[PDB]
RNA sequence: ACGGAAGGGCACCACCAGGAGUGGAGCCUGCGGCUUAAUUUGACCAACACGGGGAAACUCACCAGGUCCAGACACAAUAAGGAUUGACAGAUUGAGAGCUCUUUCUUGAUUUUGUGGGUGGUGGUGCAUGGCCGUUCUUAGUUGGUGGAGUGAUUUGUCUGCUUAAUUGCGAUAACGAACGAGACCUUAACCUACUAAAUAGUGGUGCUAGCAUUUGCUGGUUAUCCACUUCUUAGAGGGACUAUCGGUUUCAAGCCGAUGGAAGUUUGAGGCAAUAACAGGUCUGUGAUGCCCUUAGACGUUCUGGGCCGCACGCGCGCUACACUGACGGAGCCAGCGAGUCUAACCUUGGCCGAGAGGUCUUGGUAAUCUUGUGAAACUCCGUCGUGCUGGGGAUAGAGCAUUGUAAUUAUUGCUCUUCAACGAGGAAUUCCUAGUAAGCGCAAGUCAUCAGCUUGCGUUGAUUACGUCCCUGCCCUUUGUACACACC
């Protein structure tokens, strides 16, 4: 399946907790900012984190999300 | 003679002055002080 | 200028040059590819847009690497991509897109090489997934 | 002057590039002319074997590999800039054969 | 079972490595010395 | 005392265990198929796939 | 050749590893580079033992005249303790405590066999954090399997030391799933 | 923990819709059975082309025989007129075996003899073990800190329900925050008119050029012949996918489903790695790993000859070849990839000549992206012969001859030539594998090798059918539940 694990979801939430006046809802300008504000040790995991952060901040404009 | 040849090719396996490691079928012999 | 085309393991390198309607495939002409049933599979990226449509270009393709059908698909992709590239560079990208529309609306891996590669076989059975026959008793 | 061909082979890609990149700059600091470093395809030495030390269990096969890598660089230089340059590549793990 | 009976208190050929101590065997026509 | 043993499975043995079966006569190993499984990483042979 | 030559060089390295493991065990040998935990029992009488070892390896391999955190060291040390006589649990506890206090981020010591003649249980001792399946096991995990030979059977000594990745000094320094953000 | 207790869930080692089959035929091979001097032995989902086990000698552990000590080392003796060693000429034996004898030479503190002690064993014990695998597991499960519930052992966290391949996540929620496992990771396979560098890779243009046509163009060779380049090839660093975007469905989300674009949208495809653990699962016949027992000088040690493992009233499994016209047979087209291949030397073999062929031969290149090799593979494609026949399908069985490998082909190693040409008219009850470059068909390389594939490990050529679901069957997991079990149903 295409379900994201905790090391994706929690890191994305931690990024959105302190970088909302930061990377927009676009994945291309999301992963780039992730590269400099996150010590991701693999581009695939970086892509996962940035995609889930893009999804989180895309649905943030439809109502607040838990946690 | 038949023993001198090997006792000088070097430079009884039990009495001493022969410490034998095997290390893959090669009988490493070394004497002692 | 130069393009390439692959289906499984064959590669067909095509050179498209300004010339007079010369379409060579192995030294022989395109009419002598000799699958003898896929000979109309190499006329696809010509018959598609305009039947003759072209006396200005020369396509010299050379294919090595796969099998009969794979190399026929490779050459039929190589001539197509060569035409597309030549139109994009020299003639105009408007017309390259106007023939790319036909190529993509007839897409049979003409422009995009097929991604299906031979999946590796695994121990305990002939074939990648097929397993040896098992007996309980 | 003498023309030579250096051949670099190893299993360790990191130190293989550590010498293939050291040699280029050690020839540029003396401003020589050389054909670029050519990378011969890696030989994958795959070798299948039986995991079982006996003949019981499910038939499960296990392959091993020692991928070997090799390059080659050709140039020309005097004898001192040949010997002092072949004495730079002693990285333990990368083997260097210099032919003339 | 080679015994070499006690051999209580006591010619030569070519191959001069033989030091005049290779006395032949006198059975009959035994021109094959002890060594050979 | 010994007849020729220059070929066949009896000619070669494991360089370590001297077992005449399963011998790996490839790339110049001359090692048993189990002794190699044991000392494979130490030669430079590893598992990736 | 070169493929055969590098295969033979690997075989030669394995021969050296096993020869020094059998010879310098009581000297605390860890691995050919050689690297031992003690570099005095090898030098011996101001070069005696080392020169004799070079002579033996040279004569065997047809050469010319001129041509703390170690898992294996810990396994050899605790095998030596078990062979001169000591409680199995006590030796494993000591080795695990030493490995955990010597900067390592995790240790595991398994002793299997006939401790006292029985069904040969497997006594494990695990302390700290320890990774499993993945390329990290090759990156930072050191394993040593030794055969202890007492008067009743054989004991299997397995030692796994996981070094702290942050003090890597070479290669990846964190875990693939380790993420640290700034603000 | 177990249950001949139950409920949910998952899986082409389960099913559904199907494909290929297997079981029906001949043969290959393994196992059993029977025989044998021996037909060595382990193994009974997770034994039965499995021990890498494709056994002529060796392997070998089996049997009929024959050798030999490779029995050290404190000794006690034999030993300084000699302890012991070997042996030609003949009996003797398969043996040019001094095994022993007919028998008289030789050497010379190495032995030989007995107390004592050792070494080796494919001898036993895998129910004494290590290590390694296999299985549970193509499974998701396991565990702290603080808090909550219990006097307590303990429990919750670790779950009703949706979702996922997943204890994956959402979510519900006395839990919160986490850790191992899963994932992440690594290897490989897809792409990149981007960087880098390449007569060990390739491409064009100048001369060297033979044809064809001759307004200069088609195919071309030009392996020391000219320059430029990196699209194809190669390999380093990087890039790229994160289900992107848009809609529908999502309880409120996790996600799922379509379309667009994308190289790649099912964990992107395939693997490696794989937690706490349980097995009296297999392996002492891998180990100079090893406890105990046994054997140790007429040996169960080692070695030589020969035979056996292959033996045939029969049963079983994994397979190869077929039953044919979608085919056989001939010419013709000439289409890969994974690899391997010799310096103390005979490995991969290119190119000539001979033979019908295997093969022989004189060479050559290759220690290798350089030569085999462009592995000019096979299936397949074209045209013809066959005409539907137990046939020209099938090649089982057997006869004769030639070579190769090997000290040695008899019980045919294998190859080649000719010849009789068996069953088989598509397979019963049952039963196995599998969801896309996958099934199936096809052959090639590598391993085992002096020789030998019907075996295995990888590889590519051709490329479908059906399905995108489920708990009807089987297997497994979780939960609940009962226990007089706790060495835990042996
Ligand atoms: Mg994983
Ligand atoms: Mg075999
Ligand atoms: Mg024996
Ligand atoms: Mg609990
Ligand atoms: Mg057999
Ligand atoms: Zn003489
Ligand atoms: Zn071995």
């Amino acid at each position: 399946g295409r379900v994201r694990t905790k090391t994706v979801k929690r890191a994305s939430k931690a990024l959105i907790e302190r970088y909302y006046p930061k990377l927009t809802l676009d994945f291309q300008t999301n992963k780039r900012l992730c590269d400099e504000i996150a010590t991701i040790q693999s581009k695939r995991l970086r892509n996962k984190i940035a995609g889930y952060t893009t999804h989180l901040m895309k649905r943030i404009q439809k109502g607040p999300v838990r946690g | 003679e038949d023993r001198n040849k090997i006792h000088q090719y070097l430079f009884l396996t039990s009495k001493g002055y022969v410490k034998t490691q095997f290390s893959w079928q090669y009988y490493y012999y070394t004497l002692t002080e | 200028v130069q393009t390439f085309g692959k289906k499984k393991s064959a590669t067909a390198v095509a050179h498209v040059k300004a010339g007079k309607g010369l379409i060579k495939v192995n030294g022989s002409p395109i009419t002598l590819v000799e699958p003898e049933i896929l000979r109309f599979k190499v006329y696809e990226p010509l018959l598609l847009v305009g039947l003759d449509k072209f006396s200005n270009i020369d396509i010299r393709v050379r294919v090595t690497g796969g099998g009969h059908v794979s190399q026929v698909y490779a050459i039929r992709q190589a001539i197509a991509k060569g035409l597309v590239a030549y139109h994009q560079k020299y003639v105009d990208e408007q017309s390259k897109n106007e023939l790319k529309k036909a190529f993509t609306s007839y897409d049979r891996t003409l422009l995009i090489a097929d991604s299906r590669r031979p999946e590796p076989k695994k121990f305990g059975g002939k074939g990648a997934r097929s397993r040896f026959q098992k007996s309980y008793r | 002057i003498i023309k030579i061909r250096i051949t670099l082979t190893s299993t360790k890609v990191k130190q293989l590039e550590n010498v293939s990149s050291n040699i280029v700059k050690n020839a540029e600091q003396h401003n020589l002319v050389k054909k670029g470093p050519v990378r011969l395809p890696t030989k994958v030495l795959k070798i299948s074997t039986r995991k079982t030390p006996n003949g019981e269990g499910s038939k499960t096969w296990e392959t091993y590999e020692m991928r070997i890598h090799k390059r080659y660089i050709d140039l020309e230089a005097p004898v001192q800039i040949v010997k002092r340059i072949t004495q730079i590549t002693i990285e333990p793990g990368v083997d260097v054969e210099v032919v003339v | 079972k080679h015994k070499k009976v006690k051999l209580a208190v006591l010619r030569e050929c070519s191959n001069p490595t033989c030091g005049a101590g290779v006395f032949l065997a006198n059975h009959k026509d035994r021109l094959y010395c002890g060594k050979c | 005392f010994s007849h020729p043993r220059r070929y066949g499975k009896g000619s070669r043995q494991c360089r370590v265990c001297s077992s005449h079966t399963g011998l790996i006569r490839k790339y110049g190993l001359n090692i048993c198929r189990q002794c190699f499984r044991e000392k494979a990483n130490d030669i430079g042979f590893n598992k990736f796939r | 050749s070169k493929k055969r030559k590098l295969v033979a060089d690997g075989v030669f390295y394995a021969e050296l590893n096993e020869f020094f493991t059998r010879e310098l065990a009581e000297e605390g040998y860890s691995g050919v580079e050689i690297r031992a935990t003690r570099t005095q029992d090898v030098l011996g009488e101001n070069g005696r033992r080392i020169n004799e070892l070079t002579l033996l390896v040279q004569k065997r391999f047809k050469y010319a005249p001129g041509t703390g955190l170690s898992a294996v060291a810990q396994a050899e040390s605790m095998k030596f303790k078990l062979l001169n006589g000591l409680a199995i649990r006590r030796a494993a506890y000591g080795v695990v405590r030493y490995v955990m206090e010597s900067g390592a981020k995790g240790c595991e010591v398994v002793v299997s066999g006939k401790l006292r003649a029985a069904r040969a249980k497997a006594m494990k001792f695990a302390d700290g954090f320890l990774i499993h399946s993945g390329q990290p096991v090759n990156d930072f995990i050191d394993t040593a399997t030794r055969h202890v030979l007492m008067r009743q059977g054989v004991l299997g000594i397995k030692v796994k030391i996981m070094r702290d990745p942050a003090k890597s000094r070479t290669g990846p320094k964190a875990l693939p799933d380790a993420v640290t953000i700034i603000e």
